[PDB]
């Protein structure tokens, strides 16, 4: 079970099927950010999908091979979060991402707060190129969400 | 152990809803993956 797309992650060591986070399938690899899995196998129907390269700072992990979503933000569009929150369906978010401004640089950042479970969930160009991770962000004065674009 | 169900294609919807704002914020990024609001 390999072809392309947005994928659940759901384990089985709580109460119940539980979904951890979200996850894309391209070119024969999986991609989700570490916090989801941290860096454990998945199943895949009968196939198993072991871990090929992660990093805690970036927050990423691979399966079955290297990283292979380079699409970045062009910093002036607007983009769509396909938000897969645990229990509904996929949804398409539109929405012209913020900045996070550090000291090595700036990222795109989607003021959007979704369940934990949502951790994963690519965000799209206008030309359907996944251009970042949506999970990895923090938590403002009025108490909602802003999660970075983040990218490998 | 952990496994995963598909949930959809990876495209773009053109009549989605349209939300959230455009904050500039100033942010740190620690070593454990972790930002921070400075
Ligand atoms: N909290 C708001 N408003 N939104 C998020 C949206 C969904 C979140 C998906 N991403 C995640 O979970 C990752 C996992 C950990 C990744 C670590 N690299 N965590 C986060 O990125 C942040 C921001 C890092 C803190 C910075 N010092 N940590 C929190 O947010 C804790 C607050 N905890 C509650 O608020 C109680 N639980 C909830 O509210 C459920 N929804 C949320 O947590």
């Amino acid at each position: 079970e390999t072809t392309d797309g947005v994928y659940r992650v759901m384990t089985r060591r709580l109460l119940g099927s539980t979904q951890v986070g979200v996850g894309v399938m391209q070119e024969g690899v999986f991609h989700t950010m570490w916090h989801v899995t941290k860096g454990a196998a998945l199943r895949s129907g009968e196939g198993r999908l072991d871990p090929y390269w992660g990093d805690v700072k970036q927050d990423l992990v691979s399966y079955c091979g290297p990283w292979k979503l380079d699409a970045a933000w062009d910093g002036l569009s607007e983009v769509q979060l396909l938000a897969v929150p645990p229990g509904e369906r996929a949804k398409n978010i539109q929405t012209l991402p913020g900045i996070f401004k550090t000291k090595d640089g700036d990222i795109g950042a989607v003021a959007l707060d979704y369940p934990a479970g949502t951790s994963g969930s690519p965000i799209l160009d206008k030309c359907g190129r996944v251009i970042g991770l949506y999970g990895n962000g923090v938590v403002i004065k009025n108490g909602s969400y802003v999660s970075a674009i983040t990218q490998g | 152990d952990m496994y995963i169900e598909r949930a959809g294609d990876i495209t773009w919807e053109k009549d989605a809803e349209v939300t959230g704002n455009s904050p500039r914020l100033d942010v740190a990024l620690d070593e454990s993956g972790d930002f921070s609001l400075v």
